[PDB]
RNA sequence: UCUAAGCAUCAGGUAACAUCAAAUCGUACCCCAAACCGACACAGGUGGUCAGGUAGAGAAUACCAAGGCGCUUGAGAGAAC
RNA sequence: CGAAUGCUGACAUAAGUAACGAUAAAGCGGGUGAAAAGCCCGCUCGCCGGAAGACCAAGGGUUCCUGUCCAACGUUAAUCGGGGCAGGGUGAGUCGACCCCUAAGGCGAGGCCGAAAGGCGUAGUCGAUGGGAAACAGGUUAAUAUUCCUGUACUUGGUGUU
RNA sequence: GCAGUCAGAGGCGAUGAAGGACGUGCUAAUCUGCGAUAAGCGUCGGUAAGGUGAUAUGAACCGUUAUAACCGGCGAUUUCCGAAUGGGGAAACCCAGUGUGUUUCGACACACUAUCAUUAACUGAAUCCAUAGGUUAAUGAGGCGAACCGGGGGAACUGAAACAUCUAAGUACCCCGAGGAAAAGAAAUCAACCGAGAUUCCCCCAGUAGCGGCGAGCGAACGGGGAGCAGCCCAGAGCCUGAAUCAGUGUGUGUGUUAGUGGAAGCGUCUGGAAAGGCGCGCGAUACAGGGUGACAGCCCCGUACACAAAAAUGCACAUGCUGUGAGCUCGAUGAGUAGGGCGGGACACGUGGUAUCCUGUCUGAAUAUGGGGGGACCAUCCUCCAAGGCUAAAUACUCCUGACUGACCGAUAGUGAACCAGUACCGUGAGGGAAAGGCGAAAAGAACCCCGGCGAGGGGAGUGAAAAAGAACCUGAAACCGUGU
């Protein structure tokens, strides 16, 4: 969604960047006790930091 | 080390010949002394550790002809 | 204050076992699975945030890893940090 | 009996550790033939 | 870049079972073809406490080579063979028989 | 504890009270030993600490307390050596 | 290739022979089990007791505790184990280290010295085996405790007051 | 694995290396990958129906006409240790200072701070001017890596049938500094009365002339044939003024490089577990290099000869704008503690000899174009040359690495030590030493089910397979060695 995440700010890439660090300790969490029986939730979330870690960066003086 | 400051000399190694001539490795080194010198443009001396032929190439030259070449070779007086 | 985004990496599981389960219900203690570099001052100020309970003391270790053979091989399990936080009076947690 | 090795994990690492075989000409010169060859465990040190 | 693909119809050239025409089922990465109903081996299945399988004597598909088949011609009856031409612009594929389009 | 540069109506000092803080690492188990040093579940080696009773000069010695062990092939027979 | 007290692997012989590692010592009943001289429980007997008890440092590095397993390992059998496999277990302002300070000694800006590499050394900076603040009693786990809990304390710092 | 041929590339590092430690999965370990954005993120291209690295199944999902996955260009992120560079240290740890922004006052985040060198400004002792010194700034260095290269030091065993001169040998080894090559290089060089015209390298000359306890040994030049070719500047004033050459930056423009694209042509019968084989009848070839496919395939598959391709970054070339450097004429200068010498050693094929020439530790010391060096002791004549200042391409040397192709090279006790998780296990305090171990089958179709046994080990059936004395202790299955039967 980095085509979809460029069309956003440095104001919101920081809230972005804020909620999925809460969907991803939601996922940990639940894949610790046996109640995540969806384990491709827990890499969708990883990679999905990266790309707005990324526009971070590319907004920042690049 | 025992190196001569204006013309650069240094120990060079060589042999002891003996009169049935066996070979054995010495070392000749260079007449190194110390000396303060009178440099009159500024009004000082100046000590330098040098043979007793570059002596007399100080006697040669002249002291202010001789110090711009260790300025130039990067050496420290 | 630390930031809001160090406060989400301190925490990892919760700790299953029997001694974890007898200090819950005896004294008032959740045993958490920390990260390796937390500090005592995160551990309380994680639980105080995202679990929304106020803490007492943190009592922390670390414990070692196995050595354990795939066969033939030989190989080594991580170390890791466990953490005894301690809850309040009246403090329950989900 | 009292035999010859008497461990020492101080005197382990001060005479043979990686920190010693830095300080000297020579003693980087035993890691670089250590690297050429290919050891796994460069050193003495844990 | 590949000429036998996931639901096309084949026929095997050696083997076995040279002959008998059949859907594809699917095709693995080392060069092996699996096509439904052809290379029917048995394997005596062992029963597992879990995962509910009854467990005894199944039989199932093998994997036979992509070289061991070839694209069965509909219209002539036979096994013909692939070529890659551009049509559209776009990358298509014929019979080197008869020179007409699979599509 | 004493002052000097400095600072002088600020610091700083020190008596009470209130308050917050004390992080990080080690912590199991053996340790005169089957876990350390001796190729061994090897009569060998290995620093400190604690020191009950009766007899006794005694931390010797004999028998015991607390505590710990019977030493990881046994069964017979009852010759020479 | 038949030989070099040749080189590597396999396999004989002696020979089912010597040996099974302190002469502190065992007996029986019950249990478990496919199987019990050796494991568990019970009763007797013997040995240590300035150690063969208890607590550490150094060194080791999970041997700890529990469930399961007996191929190999254990000089015999093994249901047992410091063995195999899985899970659990180490909680500190006051204990120790770190940190503060120095000893012997080490390194050492410049410096002086030396074919090169290098040597010694001033200012300094490290280096304990020595100096420097403070917590006790009782209770609790299968496995940690001066750390957890109960009772009762003490110590040094930042802040704000008057 | 080993030996080569042809062509690249000839470095990497304070923009943090080589080599590591620790992390990183739906993951318990190890391997590869990556670095808290952690088997990966963006972008630009290639390509696509199949994918989510290995042992290695499973689970949870993504994708099919284009941001699934894969391949390449340029980017992003890149923990800790290591030159490690803020201080220290028992590598992967311990403790900060300063400045800047926030703070629910408990505290967080980001940046900077080594040393040396040169340069610059501010300052600044004895001591008046000064100067040593002091403090900030900018710029550079440092570490590692195969051989090749240049220089500073430099053995002994051995041979001499002993051994000391001599040899081995300026070899082994240690150290400093480079570069893609280095070094050398434009005659104070040879020749011989005729002439050649810098350096390097190959072949001859030639085991020659010589040197040599005249022993063991060491060993040229002159001249000839080739490879390759190149000549210039400063010790300096006028006239000309940006014209000769070289690099740098740029730009157009070729040519490579880094992903890729199409690529011909075969069927019937026999044996067989299985056809590529046999036997018939055909077709392709600018492609019968090679590899795979259930036995031996030009025509089943991957390719091969041939024909096309690049958004982007880049190498060697051309052309063009460009800063600096200056051509050409003109008169003039012509490298002094230097050449030579005495003494002690070293180099020359040449061991001090009748020994020329070169270098210099020590002591001395010219002439200067009317002058000086060499022509193998030395002298006269004649010839040739101009030292004491620099620069310079090609031919020559080498391979850690990259790619393609080859072998009267090896085939598991061989070839690397290592075909296999090998510089590992293991041994040593350390430096360092250092293994063994390859093959089921075409495909796991890897033996459901029943039986003896301890819910054992192991075996007997059954079934799979062409084969089960191919059953994982697996192709073949020799010998020693040990048994049962006659
Ligand atoms: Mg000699
Ligand atoms: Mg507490
Ligand atoms: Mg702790
Ligand atoms: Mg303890
Ligand atoms: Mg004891
Ligand atoms: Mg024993
Ligand atoms: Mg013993
Ligand atoms: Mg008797
Ligand atoms: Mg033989
Ligand atoms: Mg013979
Ligand atoms: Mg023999
Ligand atoms: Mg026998
Ligand atoms: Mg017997
Ligand atoms: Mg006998
Ligand atoms: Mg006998
Ligand atoms: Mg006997
Ligand atoms: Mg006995
Ligand atoms: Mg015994
Ligand atoms: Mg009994
Ligand atoms: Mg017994
Ligand atoms: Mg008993
Ligand atoms: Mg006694
Ligand atoms: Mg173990
Ligand atoms: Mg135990
Ligand atoms: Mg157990
Ligand atoms: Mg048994
Ligand atoms: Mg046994
Ligand atoms: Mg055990
Ligand atoms: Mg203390
Ligand atoms: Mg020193
Ligand atoms: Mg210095
Ligand atoms: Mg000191
Ligand atoms: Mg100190
Ligand atoms: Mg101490
Ligand atoms: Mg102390
Ligand atoms: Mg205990
Ligand atoms: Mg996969
Ligand atoms: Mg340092
Ligand atoms: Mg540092
Ligand atoms: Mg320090
Ligand atoms: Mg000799
Ligand atoms: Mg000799
Ligand atoms: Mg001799
Ligand atoms: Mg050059
Ligand atoms: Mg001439
Ligand atoms: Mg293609
Ligand atoms: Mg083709
Ligand atoms: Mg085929
Ligand atoms: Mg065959
Ligand atoms: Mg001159
Ligand atoms: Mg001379
Ligand atoms: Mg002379
Ligand atoms: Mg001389
Ligand atoms: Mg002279
Ligand atoms: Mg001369
Ligand atoms: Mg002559
Ligand atoms: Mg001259
Ligand atoms: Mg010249
Ligand atoms: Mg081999
Ligand atoms: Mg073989
Ligand atoms: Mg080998
Ligand atoms: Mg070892
Ligand atoms: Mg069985
Ligand atoms: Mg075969
Ligand atoms: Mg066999
Ligand atoms: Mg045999």
């Amino acid at each position: 969604k980095a085509k979809e995440l460029r069309e956003k700010s440095v104001e919101e890439l920081n809230t972005e960047l804020l909620n999925l660090l809460r969907e991803q300790f939601n996922l940990r969490m639940q894949a610790a006790s046996g109640q995540l029986q969806q384990s491709h939730l827990l890499k969708q979330v990883r990679r999905d930091v990266a790309r707005v870690k990324t526009l971070l960066n590319e907004k920042a003086g690049a | 080390s025992r190196v001569c400051q204006v013309t650069g000399k240094r120990p060079v190694t060589g042999n002891n010949r003996s009169h049935a001539l066996n070979a054995t490795k010495r070392r000749f080194l260079p007449n190194l002394h110390s000396h303060r010198f009178w440099v009159e443009s500024e009004k000082r001396f100046v000590t330098l550790r040098v043979s007793a032929k570059g002596m007399r190439v100080i006697d040669k030259k002249g002291i202010d002809t001789v110090l711009a070449e260790l300025r130039a070779r990067g050496e420290k007086y | 204050m630390i930031r809001e985004e160090r406060l989400l990496k301190v925490l990892r599981a919760p700790h299953v076992s029997e001694k974890a389960s007898t200090a819950m219900e005896k004294s008032n203690t959740i045993v958490l699975k920390v990260a390796k570099d937390a500090t005592k001052a995160e551990i309380k100020a994680a639980v105080q945030k995202l679990f929304e309970v106020e803490v007492e003391v943190v009592n922390t270790l670390v414990v070692k890893g196995k050595v354990k053979r795939h066969g033939q091989r030989i190989g080594r399990r991580s170390d890791w940090k466990k953490a005894y936080v301690t809850l309040k009076e009246g403090q329950n947690l989900d | 009996m009292k035999r010859t090795f008497q461990p020492s994990v101080l005197k382990r690492n001060r005479s043979h550790g990686f920190r010693a075989r830095m300080a000297t000409k020579n003693g980087r010169q035993v890691l670089a033939r250590r690297r050429a060859k290919g050891r796994a465990r460069l050193t003495v040190s844990k | 870049a590949a000429k036998i693909r996931r639901d096309d119809e084949v026929i095997v050239l050696t083997g076995k079972d040279k002959g008998k025409r059949g859907k594809v089922k699917n095709v693995l990465s080392s060069g092996k073809v699996i096509v439904e109903g052809i290379n029917l081996v048995k394997k005596h299945q062992k029963p597992v406490p879990a995962l509910n399988q009854p467990g005894g004597i199944v039989e199932k598909e093998a994997a036979i080579q992509v070289s061991n088949v070839a694209i069965f011609n509909a219209a002539t009856g036979k096994a013909d063979r692939v070529g890659f031409r551009f049509e559209d612009g776009k990358k298509v594929r014929f019979f080197k028989s008869n020179s007409e389009t699979i599509k």
